[PDB]
């Protein structure tokens, strides 16, 4: 096949990863903007999230797939703020080419980065923020204003700050052998066209979007102890045998006997007492009329994935077929659960059943209304990502100031750390410290400002903090303001990011650059 | 500027396509579809959905017109240009100021709040039940079509529809207009158009001997010789006068059902069976043996015969509902016999939009000057706040005032008047005398909209402009475009 | 005798060698009624649970409309009688081999085992059965006739570990100690 050796492979790999990296760098920070991708198949999605973009983008050189899998790993760890994460490891490949031209061995480049990140853990612990730390009224609102950054939803921060915080307070459950944590991904987000974000509704529980099949069925159910039954059994004319096949009156009696049993199967649901029943596959008006006389609210054309979270939250047993230990078809009363309050509310020219007070599994749903689908495409993935930051905030109270405070601070620790190790690895620490400073410099590029003027002033304030151990405060200060271009403490601005998000960002970025540095050559076999 | 040119030029040519769709002087444009036919109309809602453009960024704006029609239901007459008009004055920005669009977002938000205050300043209440102003208000939105000849008769059908099939649950007029059926019959005149309480069908009778007429109808919605005969006896057990099935009708069922004195129809779509079930009160029958006495017809006065010179059609006469309220679901229809397919397709678009506009009239009883006077009235205060602002944001903020002046300018170019002296007189008259001064729909004069008789609701002005401004930020928030992704 | 388990997610620091039987494949999860299995017998099923479908031509003459549902009742009774002897033997853990070959399984087997609180797993390779039979010591069950309590094994507790969305079955303890035990380790990594 085609095999090339030498620097030609590493040069084409860095230039390929840097070209696709500079495309997603325009979304860095609150001033970032979304971009459009042309799939040529008729589908398009406008978003700043690198997890989806790198998955959709066709990777030319096989070395580019390493950064694609890096974005997939961030989803399993954090999943939010991908604009500020995946672009960090992209700058390590640019300065690596100058080190390859030198006599430094590739493993020495790797070893220099290994001791840099291993020691950087203590560097983060010095600027580390405790659980209380700053004012932290609810401690969520201060973080909620940070999640509004990196996205275009920051103009709605007067609302979304209260939306995400007040909704996730009821998600607390006891699982993992007495561990208190929020079951992320169990929150259902709904979208509605028209008006603005101020019309969103907070549901302390599960909310399913659907209506009744027949308009004559009662649409209102009030009171407590509301039982729900999820029935996935398909009600339709039964097919024939294996192909052995078989008086048309006795032949028509097959449908008469089957539909007669189907009516009896619904009568067994009547004796259960559940107020809401669900049906997956569609039915005719014969079986629909029986649901009207059953005095039970039914729903058809149901998605299977929506009913799986119902049986989990409520606790009722999902019944795909009606059977018992005997040959009798019925529905036992032990398959139904209980809920504190269940009511169906009318929202945005539609109605949805609000299931609240789930005893088995507690969760919450957020029903949001917005302009249209294209305007909510960015607002969808952004809110799904913000659920992880709030989780990591109350799971571990460790947070760090954002806006380039960490990258500007780590440079000072590595300046004294470079002279500590010395020998040949001192140059690797200098290149690693300068590579971390590129991210805050590109932050002002998207804002059309001067980054070097701010970095020179910001680093001087972090230096006066480290140079004086005993410290009132005539020196210590931090924070960077993009709008006014000034240095102010982030306690007033309210920008703080969880520590676990930044630690795992640099932890995964270490092995990302090493995977490229370990490639001596690349060979491609022609397909059959 | 590499990816910004593709986004600007995507919606730049769209403005010239729909420029002829505004005002009573609106014209048409011939378009050749890929299917091999032709589409000639002045309505862009069907054009923007069926048009194929090379830049997918413009395809995102093609759905903005559909979103405005689903949420609001108006704007195809005028505001349809406003959706793509905002990007026209945004061109001398990136190539001149070289500033990120984020500044425009703060400029449009301040201009949106000031625009809502100007509309509220000229807002006036009007009685929705009084047919005085509502007669000219309905004709104002539909007066841009070929219906101008019959607009006197076309307004009678739209005025009586909003007071009959709407009702209410209490919240406004809220109801569903999709269940209301409008029958379109080509050929003849609209003088025979009446308000009918029952469903009409275009399918003929399967048997020659069956006579067509009914007094008190019974509607049923559905070896081999004796088996079907026994099936017909089960159908005739309730003695129905009408039999309707979605499938075909065999020749054997024609003779057996003839003994019962009923009419049999074939090739009836499920969309008609859903309306017949509600109007006639019968229940759609799947299994034939399920027919019972609960399927008898209800509130059907008389049955007649309407036949074209070619084939036979089903026609049900008018009736009423004995009272001796529940406006969520209503059963009724409006029969429309059109002269030609050109005007017939326009009336269906007008009648559905007139009921959609009159809906918003009764949702927000407040009323504002229409016909292009409001856009020039806002530009007086919108440009006045720009001089009072005196800041960096003034440039994108004052550029919005041009977008408000270009909306009536499109009507000027379509009418053929001189926009120079006309718009210069409007800006001077609005800032002094009153905001009621506007452009005449024909002569293009300084006559006020109060005496001229054209008005537009406040909700039509507020929601359409607010949606267009928020939708214009779509491409403004797109900093780059990537081609050849190959998902 | 040493099997390497490949699971996506986690770090190498989370890699730990399990002292007992481990299952890489999960259950059907549709019913998912029981959340845990402890002090229950772990069986090995070399056959499959399906309505009878011989390889030759099968012609079932149906002379009555009641015989149709009667055939359905026979299929429900014949497949449940196998589970009745399993419930009589107090075996809540069943291991079925690869189900995509011929017989597979019906949708009614879930409600039968969920009512009896018996966990079932399928899509197991034939070579994996030989590996699991050495460490667990359970005699495989090739049919309901040979099925008995002496062939079935036992375990103290069976816990299903769920990490990063990937679920894995872990068996703690071994009842009958044989002369050919087996061990396994679960490799945790970021990517393949």
């Amino acid at each position: 096949g085609e095999k090339i050796s030498g620097d030609d492979i590493r040069n084409q790999n860095v230039l390929a990863t840097m070209a696709v990296a500079n495309v997603v760098k325009s979304s860095l920070g609150p001033v970032g903007l979304d971009k459009m991708l042309v799939d040529d198949i008729g589908d398009f999605t406008v978003t700043n999230d690198g997890a989806t973009i790198l998955s959709l983008l066709d990777v030319q050189h096989p070395a580019g797939k390493i950064l694609v899998e890096l974005a997939q790993q961030q989803d399993r760890e954090i999943g939010d703020g991908t604009t500020s994460v995946v672009i960090i490891a992209s700058e390590l490949l640019k300065r690596a080419n100058e080190l390859v031209k030198n006599k430094i061995h590739p493993t020495t480049i790797i070893t220099g980065f290994r001791v840099a990140l291993r020691e950087a853990i203590r560097f983060i612990n010095e600027v580390l923020s405790t659980s209380v730390d700053t004012l932290g009224k609810e401690t969520l609102i201060n973080i909620a204003k940070t999640s509004m950054s990196s996205k275009i939803i920051g103009a709605d921060s007067d609302f979304f700050s209260n939306m995400v915080v007040d909704a996730l307070l009821a998600v607390k459950t006891q699982n993992s052998k007495g561990e208190i944590k929020y079951p992320v991904k169990a929150v259902n987000v709904l979208k509605a066209h028209g008006k603005s974000a101020t019309e969103s509704l907070l549901v302390p529980g599960y909310a399913l979007n659907c209506t009744v099949a027949s308009q004559a069925m009662p649409k209102r159910i009030a009171g407590g102890n509301v039982k729900i039954a999820c029935l996935d059994l398909n009600l339709q004319k039964a097919r024939m045998a294996m192909g052995v096949q078989i008086d048309p009156e006795q032949l028509e009696q097959i449908r008469k006997r089957e539909a007669g049993i189907v009516l009896e199967r619904v009568k067994k649901i009547i004796d259960a007492g559940a107020q809401v029943v669900l049906t997956t596959k569609g039915i005719d008006d014969l079986c629909l009329k029986e649901f009207v006389e059953a005095k039970i609210m039914g729903v058809r054309r149901c998605k299977k994935e929506d009913l799986r979270r119902i049986a989990r939250a409520t606790g009722a047993t999902l019944v795909s077929s009606m059977s018992n230990l005997e040959g009798e078809e019925t529905f036992e009363s032990s398959y139904l659960g209980l809920c504190d309050e269940v009511v169906q509310a009318k929202f945005s020219d539609d109605e949805c059943i609000l299931i609240k007070g789930t005893s088995k599994h507690s969760s919450s749903s957020i029903i949001l209304r917005g302009a249209n689908d294209y305007s909510l495409d960015e607002m969808e993935r952004s809110l799904h990502d913000s659920l992880s930051v709030v989780k990591r905030t109350l799971e571990s109270g460790n947070v760090v100031p954002g806006g380039g405070c960490v990258e500007a601070a780590l440079n000072i620790y590595l300046d004294n750390f470079a002279t500590t190790v010395g020998s040949r690895e001192q140059l690797a620490i200098a290149e690693f410290a300068a590579a971390l400073l590129i991210i805050p410099k590109t932050l002002a590029v998207n804002a059309a400002k001067d980054s070097s003027e701010l970095v020179a002033k910001l680093r001087s304030y972090h230096a006066a903090s480290q140079m004086a151990k005993p410290e009132r405060r005539s020196y210590r200060n931090y924070g960077l303001d993009l709008i006014r271009g000034k240095i102010v403490d982030e306690i007033h601005a309210g920008v703080l990011e969880p520590t676990i998000s930044k630690v795992k960002s640099l932890k995964s970025a270490l092995e990302a650059c090493v995977a490229i540095l370990r490639i001596d050559t690349m060979i491609t076999v022609d397909p059959e | 500027r590499q990816a910004q040119i593709s986004n600007i030029t995507a919606a730049k040519a769209v403005a010239d396509v729909i420029r002829t769709c505004l005002g009573p002087k609106a014209m048409l444009k011939m378009l050749l579809d890929p299917m091999g036919g032709l589409v000639l109309t002045n309505d862009g809602h069907a054009i923007l959905r069926e048009i194929d453009v090379a830049h997918p960024a413009a395809k995102s704006m093609l759905e903005l017109s559909r979103t405005q029609d689903e949420e609001v239901g108006d704007g195809t007459t005028t505001v349809i240009i406003l959706a793509g008009e905002i990007l026209a004055q945004c061109a001398p920005y990136l190539i001149e100021k070289n500033i990120h669009p984020v500044i425009i977002i703060q400029a449009l938000k301040k201009a949106l709040t000031d625009a809502l205050e100007v509309i509220k300043q000229v807002s006036k209440p009007v009685d929705v039940e009084n047919d005085a102003a509502m007669k000219k208000l309905i004709q104002a939105s539909i007066g841009t079509k070929y219906v101008i000849h019959w607009s006197e008769k076309m307004c009678e059908l739209a005025l009586d529809a909003v007071k009959t099939v709407r009702k209410d649950l209490p919240n406004f007029e809220i109801d569903i207009k999709r269940y209301v059926r409008v029958e379109k019959i080509p050929g003849g005149d609209v003088l025979d158009s009446r308000v009918l309480k029952g469903v009409l069908l275009n399918k003929d009778v399967v048997h020659p001997k069956m006579s067509r007429h009914i007094e008190n109808p019974r509607v049923v919605l559905l070896i081999e010789e004796e088996q079907v005969q026994l099936m017909c006896e089960q159908i005739l057990a309730v003695r129905p006068t009408l039999v309707i099935t979605e499938k075909g009708v065999s020749d054997l069922a024609q003779h057996y059902l003839l003994k019962g004195g009923c009419s049999v129809l074939r090739r009836v779509k499920k969309s008609d069976n859903n309306r017949i079930a509600r109007v006639t009160g019968a229940t759609i029958v799947n299994r034939v043996e399920d027919l019972k006495e609960s399927d008898v017809g209800t509130n059907c006065g008389l049955f007649k015969v309407e036949m074209i010179g070619d084939e036979y059609f089903s026609f049900l006469d008018n009736c009423k509902e004995p009272l001796e309220g529940s406006g969520l679901q209503k059963a009724c229809t409006i029969m429309l016999r059109g002269g030609s397919k050109d005007i017939l397709n326009e009336i269906d678009r007008n009648l559905q939009d007139a009921m959609a506009v009159a809906r918003n009239v009764m949702l927000s009883p407040s009323l504002s000057p229409g016909g292009g006077a409001t856009e020039m009235a806002v530009s007086v205060k919108l440009a006045e706040k720009a001089k009072q602002l005196e800041g960096i944001q003034q440039w994108p903020y004052q550029a919005v005032a041009d977008a408000m002046e270009c909306i009536p300018r499109t009507l000027i170019q379509n009418a053929g008047g001189d926009p120079i002296r006309l718009l210069s007189q409007l800006r001077a008259k609005h800032a002094q005398g009153n905001f009621t001064t506007g452009i005449d729909g024909d002569k293009g004069k300084i006559v006020d909209m109060v005496s001229y008789g054209i008005w537009e609701p406040e909700v039509i002005k507020q929601q359409s402009v607010k949606t267009a401004i928020e939708s214009a930020c779509l491409l403004l928030r797109v900093d780059d475009i990537v081609s050849g992704v190959r998902k | 005798d040493i099997r390497l388990v490949k699971k996506v997610g986690g770090t190498i620091d989370d890699t730990e060698m399990i002292d007992g039987v481990v299952l890489t494949q999960t259950a059907i999860k549709s019913a998912g009624g029981p959340t845990r299995k402890e002090k229950a017998k772990i069986g090995l099923i070399q056959f499959q649970i399906s309505p009878p479908k011989p390889d030759t031509e099968n012609n079932i003459i149906v002379n009555d409309y009641r015989q149709m549902d009667k055939i359905l009742k026979e299929e429900r009774a014949y497949l449940l009688n196998i589970c009745k002897k399993i419930k009589k033997a107090k075996c809540n853990v069943l291991l079925i081999q690869k189900s995509i070959l011929r017989d597979a399984v019906n949708d009614l087997a879930l409600h039968f085992l969920s009512k009896l609180n018996i966990m079932v797993v399928k899509d197991i390779e034939r070579e994996e059965i030989e590996f699991l039979s050495k460490g667990l010591g359970c005699k495989p069950i090739a049919d309901i006739e040979l099925f008995t309590e002496d062939r079935l094994g036992s375990a103290d507790l069976v816990e299903e570990i769920d990490s990063d969305g990937s679920k894995i079955v872990r068996v703690t303890g071994i009842r009958n100690n044989n002369a050919r035990p087996t061990v396994s380790v679960v490799i945790r990594g970021a990517n393949n």
